[PDB]
C-alpha cells in the first residue's frame, strides 16, 4: 500500500534469523536514506542504525550492543531496503521502524512493523461469549466479548454484529498473560433495548494474527421468565 | 551523534493553554541537505509519534500555528499555542542525518478533564471457561477521567495478587475519559475452593468502591 | 437420491386412490408450465443445500424453489388445486381429517 | 460459425480471450451472445479473472444485444471500467463467495449504464444484484429482474442487495435503476443486511430515483432488512454525515419481516422522500414486526420512472 | 377476539412399557413420534424442571398432563397468562405494577 512496506517479520523464535525488507512504492527511496530505529512496546524509539543513499556511499554502521549481527543494505532498483536480524532474543522484540530521512521530497511517516521474539507458537484465542446474566441497564443492554489464551499481540480486531445510533462499543488494550506469554483481553458493547426487543441476536467477530474470524453467537438478553407454577 | 535532549517529561495541560518546549543540540546541526538536524514529533494514539517540524529552522508546511518551528542553531523552541483533546502524547526532538539517531527524552502530554464516576457492569464467568479449568470474572469500569486507580480482586473478601490484574484504555476521543477492566484468573481447583467472587476498584471518582458479587454456580 | 427421498417422504398422502407421490414427482404440468423437467426438478432439489432440505422449512422450500415449476402460487394453494381436481364436493378440512392418521377431535 | 478479430463481435469465448489479453481497451459486441460457449473452470470464480476488464466495452453497435447462460460472475473487479448497453437474459451464476451477475467489485470511478440482467442468483458469503461491493463508483440507467437466494444460516455477514450489496464511497451512489427482485433469504443476525435496491449504502451514499418492485423475504426478523435499502449506518464512527440519503424512492415490495423503505431508522434520517403504495407493510417481541416505520407516505399509486422500456434489447 | 389460534404441547416425556419413567426427548431420541411429527415441527422447548409455563403466543405442558383434571386447571391458568392484555381485559394491558402471576392463581 501507500507506506513503507516491511516484509519477512512477524512471529519468530529466539535465536533465529529474521530478514526485513523495507519496500517503498510511489516515491524515490534512492533520494531518502532508510533509517531503522526500533521502539519497545509503549517505550520510546531506540536507535539501531541505517544505510546511507547510493550517492552517500551506502555507509553502514550498527549499534554497539547490536553490532556483529546486522546486515543492513538496500536495493534502490526495486525501491526496497534491507534489514537483517540474527541470533534473536526476547529483548529484540520491538516496534521496528524503517524511516526515510535526508530528503525534502519524501518525509511520509512509515507504519513500521511488529516483531515479537518468543519460541511459543501463535495460539488461537479462546472466545468466550459473556452475557449480562445480572440485571441490564435501564435504557441499554450491555453485552461483552471475552477472548483469552492468544499468544501473538499483533492486530486483534474485535468487531460486533450490528450497531446504529446509541451504540458505543469499547475495547481494551491487550494484556499479557503471566504464564506462556499469552494474552487476554475483553470487548464491551452497548445495545439499545428497542433493537434487542425485536430480536437482533448479536454475534462477536474476532481477528487473530492469521486465524480466521470466530463468529460466536450471543443471544441478546430479553427472555421473559417462564411463569412455571410450583407443584401444588 | 548530535544528541537531542528534552527537559520536560510529563505534564497535564487544559485545552487552550500555551505550552513551550526547547530542545538543544550537542553537535553540528548539519544534515544531508544541510538543514538543522532536529525534527519535532507528537505521539498519537494507535500509532507512533508524527513529525511536526523538520529541518529545524524551517517550519513544515501544513503545520498550524500551535506548533512553532522558529528554533534555529544549536537551541530550538517549540510551542503549543492551544491544546486540543487529541494532542495528548509525547514529544520527540531527534537528529536524522548521521548514524546514531538521538531522540529527546520525550514529554508526554495528558489532557486535564473533570473527574467522573465510572459505571459498573460485571459479567459472571462463562461455564465454557470453567470446563477449561480456569475462570474469569469481568468487572467493567467506563468513561472515568482519573486513570490513577487501584483494583482489588477480593475472592471471598480475600484479595489475591499476581494472577489477576487490570486493563485500562487510553483517553477517549469523545470525552477523554479512561475506562477500566479487570479479570480474575483462578484455576478450577481454586475456583471450587471459593464460593463468592468480588471485584473491588478504589477510584478517586468513586466516593466508595462499588463491588458486585457472584455465588459459585450462578451460570 | 436426496431429492427423491425428500419428495417421497414428505408427500405420501393420497387424494382418494390417486397418490400425491406420483402427482408431485410426476406430471409437473398439472397446472401449466409444461416446459418443466421432473429429473431437473429432483436434481436441483438435491443440490439445494442442507438448509433447504431441512424438514423445518418444507413449506418455505416449496414456496421459494419447488414453485414456479408446477405453476403454483404456494404449497397450500397447490394442495387446494389438487383437492379441487381429485375428490370434489368434499371440503379440504374433511379431506385432511380423512387423510391424517392423527386422532383429531374437534369441539363445536 | 465465424469469429471476429478487429472487434470481438462474434462469441463469448473470443470476448473472454480479449478481456484477458487486453484488460484495458475499447470493445463492442455485434451479435447475439451465449456464455456457455466457453467452459467455466471449477477453480475460476469470474468469467474474467483479470483485475479489470471492459474498460470501454459496450453493445451500442446498431441493435443492442444480450448475453445468455451466465454460470459465474462476469468480471472479477472494476477499475474505471465502463460497461454500456449490456443485456443479460439468462443467469444462473452462483458461488459460495461474493456472487454477482457482472462483477464482484468496482474499485474507483466505474460508470455502468444501460445494463439489464435476468436470471436466478445464489450464494453464501455475499450476493450483489449487479455487483457485490462497489467503492467510489456509480451505476445509472440499470435494472435487474430475477430471483435471489442466500437462505444459508451461516453467521458470517453478507451485504446483499437487488442491485449492489455494499456501497461505500463518498463519490459512489446509485441513480435511476430498477430492482425487480423476487428475493428470499435468512437475515439471521443483525450484521447480515438485506436491501431491495441496495443492501447497504455508506460514506454519504445517496440513492436517487430508484424503485424496487419484487418481493423481499427474510424468514426470521432478527436481522436488519429493508424494502429499498437495508441500513445506512456507517461502518466507521457513527455520524449521520456519512450515512447517506435516499431520494425519490418508491417501494411496492411485499417485504416480510422488514420495512418497506429502510430496515433500520435513524434519529436524523437523511432520506428526503419515501414512497410506499398500498402493499404488505405490517409484517415481548413488540418491534419484531413493522408498523409503517418510514413508509407512511405516498400511499396512493405514483408515477413510475419510465426508463424501463427504452432498454430496447431484443 | 376469541377466535384466535394458539398451540399447546405435552411434556415430550414419553413413558415405557416396563416402568413408569417418562424419559425426556431432545429432537434426537429414537421414538417414532419425534422422528415423524415433533421433530419436523421445528420448535424447541426449554424443558423446565417443573411447572407448565406459557410463552406469550403458545404454551407447553411440562409437569402436568392434558388429559387429567389438573391438566384442565393448568390450562385455564395458562390461557389466563396467554390471553390477559387483549382478551380478558377490554384491550387494556396489565396494571403498571402488577406482574403476570397476579391475574393467574388468585383470580381468573
Amino acid at each position: 500500500e501507500v507506506q513503507l512496506v516491511e516484509s519477512g517479520g512477524g512471529l519468530v523464535q529466539p535465536g533465529g534469523s529474521l530478514k526485513l525488507s523495507c519496500a517503498a512504492s510511489g516515491f524515490t527511496l534512492s533520494g531518502s536514506n532508510v533509517h531503522w530505529v526500533r521502539q519497545a512496546s509503549g517505550k520510546g524509539l531506540e536507535w539501531v542504525g541505517r544505510i546511507k543513499r547510493n550517492a552517500e556511499s551506502d555507509a553502514t554502521a550498527y549499534a554497539a550492543s547490536m553490532r556483529g549481527r546486522l546486515t543492513i543494505s538496500r536495493d534502490d532498483s526495486k525501491n526496497t531496503a534491507f534489514l537483517q536480524m540474527n541470533s534473536l532474543k526476547s529483548d529484540d522484540t520491538a516496534m521496528y521502524y524503517c524511516v526515510i530521512r535526508g530528503d525534502v521530497y519524501n518525509r511520509q511517516w512509515g507504519q513500521g512493523t511488529l516483531v515479537t521474539v518468543s519460541s511459543a507458537s501463535p495460539t488461537s484465542p479462546k472466545v468466550f461469549p459473556l452475557s449480562l446474566c445480572s440485571t441490564q441497564p435501564d435504557g441499554n443492554v450491555v453485552i461483552a466479548c471475552l477472548v483469552q489464551g492468544f499468544f501473538p499481540q499483533e492486530p486483534l480486531s474485535v468487531t460486533w454484529s450490528e450497531s446504529g445510533q446509541g451504540v458505543t462499543a469499547r475495547n481494551f488494550p491487550p494484556s499479557q498473560d503471566a504464564s506462556g506469554d499469552l494474552y487476554t483481553t475483553s470487548s464491551q458493547l452497548t445495545l439499545p433495548a428497542t433493537q434487542c426487543l425485536a430480536g437482533k441476536s448479536v454475534t462477536c467477530h474476532v481477528k487473530h494474527y492469521t486465524n480466521p474470524s470466530q463468529d460466536v453467537t450471543v443471544p441478546c438478553p430479553v427472555p421473559s421468565t417462564p411463569p412455571t407454577p410450583s407443584p401444588s | 551523534d548530535i544528541v537531542m535532549t528534552q527537559s520536560p517529561l510529563s505534564l497535564s495541560v487544559t485545552p487552550g493553554e500555551p505550552a513551550s518546549i526547547s530542545c538543544r543540540s550537542s553537535q553540528s546541526l548539519l544534515r544531508r541537505d544541510g538543514h538543522n538536524d532536529l525534527e519535532w514529533y507528537l505521539q498519537k494514539p494507535g500509532q507512533s509519534p508524527q513529525p511536526l517540524i523538520y529541518l529545524g529552522s524551517t517550519r513544515a508546511s501544513g503545520v498550524p500555528d500551535r506548533f512553532s518551528g522558529s528554533g534555529s542553531g544549536t537551541d530550538f523552541t517549540l510551542k503549543i499555542i492551544r491544546v486540543e483533546a487529541e494532542d495528548a502524547g509525547t514529544y520527540y526532538c531527534m537528529q536524522n542525518k548521521q548514524t546514531p539517531l538521538t531522540f529527546g527524552q520525550g514529554t508526554r502530554l495528558e489532557i486535564k478533564r473533570t473527574v467522573a464516576a465510572p459505571s459498573v457492569f460485571i459479567f459472571p464467568p462463562s461455564d465454557e471457561q470453567l470446563k477449561s479449568g480456569t475462570a474469569s470474572v469481568v468487572c467493567l469500569l467506563n468513561n472515568f477521567y482519573p486513570r490513577e486507580a487501584k483494583v482489588q480482586w477480593k475472592v471471598d473478601n480475600a484479595l489475591q495478587s499476581g494472577n489477576s490484574q487490570e486493563s485500562v484504555t487510553e483517553q477517549d476521543s469523545k470525552d477523554s475519559t479512561y475506562s477500566l477492566s479487570s479479570t480474575l484468573t483462578l484455576s478450577k481447583a481454586d475456583y471450587e475452593k471459593h464460593k463468592v467472587y468480588a471485584c473491588e476498584v478504589t477510584h478517586q471518582g468513586l466516593s466508595s468502591p462499588v463491588t458486585k458479587s457472584f455465588n459459585r454456580g450462578e451460570c | 437420491l436426496l431429492g427423491l427421498t425428500y419428495l417421497e417422504r414428505w408427500y405420501n398422502f393420497k387424494y382418494d386412490n390417486t397418490s400425491a407421490k406420483d402427482l408431485v414427482l410426476y406430471h409437473l404440468d398439472f397446472f401449466g408450465k409444461s416446459n418443466s423437467s421432473a429429473l431437473d426438478n429432483v436434481i436441483e432439489l438435491g443440490k439445494s443445500g442442507f438448509n433447504n432440505l431441512l424438514a423445518k422449512n418444507n413449506v418455505i422450500t416449496y414456496n421459494v424453489l419447488l414453485s414456479k415449476n408446477y405453476g403454483t402460487e404456494g404449497l397450500f394453494k397447490a394442495l387446494e388445486g389438487y383437492r379441487k381436481v381429485f375428490l370434489p364436493n368434499v371440503s379440504n378440512n374433511d379431506w385432511f381429517k380423512t387423510q391424517s392418521k392423527a386422532y383429531i377431535v374437534e369441539e363445536k | 460459425t465465424v469469429n471476429s478479430e478487429n472487434g470481438v463481435y462474434t462469441s463469448f469465448k473470443n470476448l473472454v480471450d480479449a478481456m484477458n489479453i487486453n484488460p484495458y481497451g475499447t470493445f463492442r459486441l455485434g451479435a447475439t451472445m451465449d456464455a456457455r460457449e466457453v467452459e467455466l473452470s471449477d477453480g475460476q470464480e469470474s468469467y474474467i479473472n483479470k483485475e479489470f476488464s471492459g474498460k470501454l466495452i459496450g453493445e451500442n453497435k446498431g441493435k443492442y444485444y444480450a448475453i445468455y447462460n451466465l454460470k459465474k460472475p462476469l468480471f472479477k473487479a472494476l477499475s474505471h471500467a465502463t460497461i454500456q448497453d449490456l443485456s443479460i437474459k439468462e443467469a444462473n451464476v452462483s458461488s459460495k463467495e461474493d456472487a454477482a451477475t457482472i462483477a464482484k467489485e468496482a474499485k474507483n470511478d466505474t460508470t455502468i449504464a444501460n445494463v439489464h440482467s435476468s436470471g436466478v442468483i445464489a450464494g453464501e458469503r455475499s450476493i450483489g444484484g449487479l455487483i457485490s461491493q462497489v467503492t467510489d463508483s456509480t451505476i445509472s440507467n440499470s435494472s435487474f429482474t430475477g430471483r435471489i437466494t442466500n437462505t444459508y444460516d451461516t453467521t458470517a455477514t453478507y451485504q446483499i442487495g437487488g442491485l449492489v450489496g455494499k456501497l461505500s464511497g463518498v463519490g459512489a451512489l446509485i441513480e435511476k435503476s430498477i430492482s425487480s427482485i423476487d428475493m428470499a433469504t435468512n437475515a439471521n443476525t443483525g450484521d447480515q443486511v438485506v436491501g431491495g435496491v441496495a443492501g447497504v449504502v455508506d460514506k454519504k451514499a445517496t440513492i436517487r430515483n430508484s424503485y424496487v418492485e419484487g418481493n423481499l423475504n427474510n424468514v426470521k426478523p432478527f436481522g436488519k432488512v429493508g424494502g429499498v435499502v437495508g441500513n445506512l449506518w456507517d461502518r466507521e464512527t457513527s455520524e449521520v454525515s456519512n450515512s447517506g440519503n435516499l431520494t425519490n424512492v418508491l417501494s411496492d415490495v411485499n417485504v416480510t419481516n422488514g420495512n418497506a423503505i429502510a430496515g433500520y431508522d435513524f434519529n436524523g434520517i437523511k432520506a428526503t422522500n419515501t414512497y410506499s403504495n398500498k402493499n404488505n407493510k405490517v409484517v415481548s417481541k413488540d418491534s419484531e414486526e413493522q408498523r409503517g416505520t418510514v413508509l407512511e407516505n405516498n400511499i396512493v399509486l405514483e408515477k413510475k420512472i419510465e426508463l424501463v422500456p427504452k432498454k430496447n434489447t431484443k | 377476539k376469541l377466535f384466535r389460534s394458539v398451540l399447546v404441547y405435552d411434556a415430550f416425556r414419553f413413558g415405557n412399557d416396563t416402568n413408569k419413567e417418562t424419559q425426556e426427548a431432545n429432537f434426537e431420541t429414537n421414538n417414532p413420534v419425534i422422528k415423524n411429527f415433533f421433530g419436523p415441527a421445528g420448535n424447541n422447548v426449554v424443558h423446565n424442571k417443573h411447572g407448565a409455563y406459557a410463552t406469550g403466543d403458545a404454551f407447553y405442558y411440562m409437569a402436568y398432563r392434558m388429559l387429567d383434571k389438573s391438566g384442565a386447571v393448568t390450562y385455564t391458568h395458562a390461557m389466563t397468562h396467554n390471553s390477559d392484555r387483549e382478551i380478558y381485559l377490554g384491550g387494556y394491558g396489565r396494571r403498571s405494577g402488577l406482574g403476570p402471576e397476579f391475574y393467574a392463581k388468585g383470580l381468573l
